[PDB]
């Protein structure tokens, strides 16, 4: 509900990103493993 | 797209979209147009 949502202080875009992160990974930043980079992902318990 | 809320009051009534600005669908640019004997007309130019 756009009204409920507005009514609230949330925007539609912290959705976006909680989602993203929450139901499925999200690609945050990259790190040195052993002199090759490799990715930092969230993706959240997979009891929730 | 005019149900877009741009202020969200404590009394419950919002300021719309609507309030300050007309929607509707129109051209992304405005440039050029064409008539073929007078009369408005869609054109196109082929170049080799």
């Amino acid at each position: 509900n756009r009204a409920a949502a507005a009514a609230q202080g949330v925007s539609f875009a912290d959705i976006r990103t909680a989602l993203a992160s929450a139901l499925s990974s999200s690609y945050v930043s990259d790190f040195p493993n052993q002199g090759r980079l490799q990715r930092v992902m969230v993706q959240a318990d997979g009891d929730a | 797209f005019g149900n877009v809320i741009l202020r969200a009051n404590t009394d419950g009534s919002n300021i719309y979209l609507k309030d300050v600005a007309k929607v509707g669908l129109g051209m992304e640019d405005y440039s050029s147009s064409t008539r073929l004997n007078g009369v408005n007309t869609t054109g196109m130019a082929v170049m080799l």
